[PDB]
């Protein structure tokens, strides 16, 4: 993989000597849920600038869905795989 | 400002490309059915053949010759030679050559049978050639 | 050594499967248009029906009977019984039985009206049965 | 209880949606061939045109008028006016108005030429109007 | 990414002071091969509950395959890309 460090993340930094700084851990995120984990189960990345591409597998109590969406200014791409319905391919606006 | 779907289910593809007023909705359901729909028009061009077959029930299209055929029955819309068959009754339609072959001919009317020409007329016959009033 | 594309846009599917010389290019655009193209041939077989409908303008294909119909107008390419209708003028075409029903008949020519037989000929009539020279 | 495939290869789409008994198998091969198959039926509706073209070899469908045309040859299944052309031989088929225009007419039979009416009959002519026995 | 800690994983836990526990490393898995690595080369995630979605790239000696499968109770989705054959899309049962 190759995920470089974006701006606006918060980072452990030792100062290992006089003029030797290093980076150890990461203290931030950008994708969680905000619900009680009995209604949502989010498992996903985010991508690029604007964070507009979700490789999400959001099993709710309803169904198990897979997704590759895109949210752009009125180009709204997607990719969906259910279990009740199955393989979708959509374009919206 | 439109919307687009492309499915797959137990039944089959349910594909549409829809504006609010219009669309193009094609299926391939699992029940042996194929359908296609549109709101203006369907066109389909080729180079040699456009053939549809259900147990010798053809509509073929070549460059020149349109066959509309089943068993014992075939309109041949050939170039300059229309042939309309039931054995045995041909109707050739040419530039200047109409035959109406058969074994038997029956002809009815109710007001007129106007039979004109611009040259001679010959009605050759056998045992009877009758009339009434 | 070929190339293959499968799109989706605001307009619709722009699907082709192309060699350098040949290809098969199908669309489903959003403007109510469906097109299909090829460089040799198109075939399509079924088992019961091949039906196309635009406001009672049919071309249907059954196992036996080809209907080519709109309102008041229907060529029936049935098996051994061609029926060509405008009410009221039938032209049955059978094995040995051609009728040309109508109300009125007019017939023109310019060189010959050769009317031959191999048995008797009967022209039954009413008030007039005329000629000229 | 069915199965579904959707391919892409060097040759092209090999798409089927199959139960054990039935299915719908469409291709787009790279050899200029398009095929579609089903086990019951194919339907396809539109709103203006259904046109197939291979070097002026049409089958078009409008709301009203079915053209079945190549060069010099065109059955026009219009509403209430069947027109069947080879230049120069028209056969109009109307409600009560059948013409059989040509330059020449030849007519053969073997058993009967029954020519009946319910009003007068007029056979106008020139130089000959002959018979035999 | 966002992969929360599922149940039934085994975890290094220091006790950094009186009433300060923390979590450092992970000692478990859920996806390996069981073959000699001359016949299989598995590279994949697993997803959600029941572990029924594999983003696998299983190059065997046969071929290089990509996959996005789903194993549900008689809804059996997939997505396959070979090199000999290419882009597939299937539904089974």
């Amino acid at each position: 993989q190759f995920i470089p460090l974006r701006n606006d993340d918060i980072i452990l930094i030792e100062i290992q000597s006089f003029t030797k700084g290093e980076i150890i851990e990461l203290i931030s995120n950008s994708a969680i849920s905000t619900k009680k984990a009995q209604q949502q189960l989010l498992q996903r990345q985010l991508l690029g600038s604007k964070e507009n591409c979700e490789m999400a597998y959001t099993q709710t109590s309803d169904s198990e869905t897979f997704s590759l969406t895109q949210v752009n200014e009125d180009c709204e791409n997607s990719f969906l795989i259910n279990d009740k319905k199955g393989i979708f391919l959509r374009y919206k606006s | 400002k439109a919307d687009h779907i492309f499915n797959l289910e137990e039944q089959g593809l349910l594909i549409d490309i829809k504006d609010d007023s219009k669309g193009c909705t094609t299926k391939l359901e699992s029940s042996g059915k194929i359908t296609h729909n549109a709101t203006e028009s369907i066109e389909s061009s080729a180079d040699k053949q456009i053939i549809e077959n259900v147990k010798d029930s053809k509509i073929s299209i070549t460059e020149k010759e349109i066959l509309l055929a089943t068993k014992k029955s075939s309109i041949m819309l050939s170039e300059d030679k229309i042939v309309i068959k039931i054995g045995n009754s041909l109707i050739i339609l040419d530039d200047s050559n109409i035959s109406l072959e058969s074994a038997t001919i029956n002809i009815k009317s109710s007001a007129n049978i106007n039979i004109q020409a611009s040259q001679n007329i010959d009605i050759k016959s056998l045992n009877n050639s009758i009339k009434a009033d």
